[PDB]
């Protein structure tokens, strides 16, 4: 739709395939056209660049969708086989300074 | 719902970012960096 | 001495019908949430004592008799923005909505929509005008009555923040929802000519030729 | 260097003010109600400026 939405906040979903290096993005339940193919052994940091126009800007939702692992499974080795999403204290937001 | 075997054998990972209503979205970029 | 700008001089444009749309649907949706909050429910008959609603239905099923007077404050809120001539436009992304074209109303979020600094001042002036209108009606009514005083007779500037919370929240919700629609309002007119190279407009300039004139006058009176 | 430019027009106006008020103070101390001290203090300050 664009412009100003007020049904709910915009949900941008990032999907990474560690075995193929395919980066796909889902916006409001539909697949976006933009895709990226990365090299083997590439280390990818989840990142959000934003200019503040509100007291509340955005949030990192660490959930999961159908047929996909949560981000914590990829991040942590002990949780490699745990489908339940988790946010251990090691994971934290960093900013460029 | 989700196939447990597929989840056990897959290597696809997902996170989502919610831009709060009122934050101008063209000012927000989401993705991955190295 | 409040003096709101007269509204009969100009008329509403036709392209603003789609802006009045979605916004009347707001007013109905929030006011229906208020109805649920205080207790009104369905009855084919209106009952004030039994706390009964007939007017739940979607704004489309609401009749033409409702449509009138209900938008009237919205019509003057739009007329206040247009009468001052503030330049308002649309992005094409704004017309994207138009091209794309019981019931549970959707909770509509003002929460994080924020205005700019110039737009604050802008809406502070329009809400100050709304309060001037409102208070001028009180001076008419109380002079007709012939007695009594009111705490809110003081100007908008003299009012406290809690006293002004009504007009601030109204102005914020309306300008933020114009934000959400993507209309863009700015200054009504630009200066015909900026004589910035002019040293004449500098304060020291005017100060000195006023001095030149008055001291020359004084000199000739001293001669006299 | 922060700014505060004084225009050439401003400075010949300052000079004309100085000269004309000097013309006023010429032989008019009696007409001045003892304000010749203020006259000469302004004489100084315009002199330095």
């Amino acid at each position: 739709p664009g412009q100003g939405r007020n049904n709910n906040g915009l949900e941008i979903g990032c999907v990474v395939d560690a075995a193929s290096g395919l980066l796909t993005f889902i916006a409001n339940g539909k697949e976006l056209s933009t895709y990226y193919q990365v090299e083997p052994s590439t280390k990818l940091f989840p990142a959000v660049f934003a200019q503040a126009t509100s007291p509340n800007v955005f949030q990192f939702e660490l959930g999961r969708i159908k047929n996909v692992m949560p981000l914590s499974a990829g991040l942590f080795k002990s949780e490699h086989k745990n489908p339940v999403p988790q946010c251990p204290p090691r994971l934290h937001v960093q900013f460029l300074s | 719902r989700d196939d447990y075997d597929f989840l056990m054998q897959t290597s696809t990972y997902y996170y989502s970012v919610r831009i709060f209503p009122g934050q101008e979205p063209a000012n927000v970029w989401v993705g991955w960096i190295t | 001495n409040p003096q709101p700008v007269d509204t009969s001089n100009i008329t509403i444009p036709e392209k603003l019908e789609y802006f009045i749309n979605k916004y009347a649907e707001h007013s109905h949706d929030k006011w229906s949430m208020d109805k649920l909050a205080n207790g009104w429910i369905y009855g084919e008959i209106y009952s004030d004592s039994s706390k009964v609603q007939p007017l739940m239905k979607p704004y489309k099923l609401l009749s033409e008799k409702e449509k009138e007077i209900y938008r009237w404050p919205i019509k003057e809120s739009l007329k206040t923005m247009l009468a001052w001539g503030w330049r308002i436009e649309r992005t094409r992304e704004g017309d994207s909505m138009a091209l794309y074209n019981g019931y549970s109303p959707r909770a509509i979020d003002m929460s994080n929509v924020t205005l700019s600094r110039d737009l604050h001042a802008m809406a502070e002036m329009m809400a100050e005008n709304y309060h001037n209108i409102w208070a001028k009606k009180k001076k008419m009514e109380l002079e007709s009555k012939g007695g009594g005083n009111h705490p809110l007779l003081v100007p908008y500037d003299t009012l406290t923040a809690k006293e002004k919370a009504k007009d601030r929240e109204k102005a914020q919700d309306i300008l933020k929802f114009l934000q959400i629609n993507g209309y863009a309002v700015s200054r009504g007119f630009k200066d015909l000519e900026l004589d910035t190279p002019s040293i004449e407009k500098r304060f020291a300039y005017s100060f000195l030729q006023q001095l030149i004139r008055y001291v020359d006058e004084a000199h000739q009176y001293i001669l006299e | 260097c922060s700014g505060g430019h004084a225009s050439n027009k401003e400075k010949e106006m300052v000079t004309s003010l100085f000269c004309k008020l000097g013309v006023l103070v010429r032989h008019r101390i009696s007409l001045f109600g003892n304000d010749a001290t203020s006259i000469v203090n302004c004489l100084h300050i315009l002199g330095q400026t």
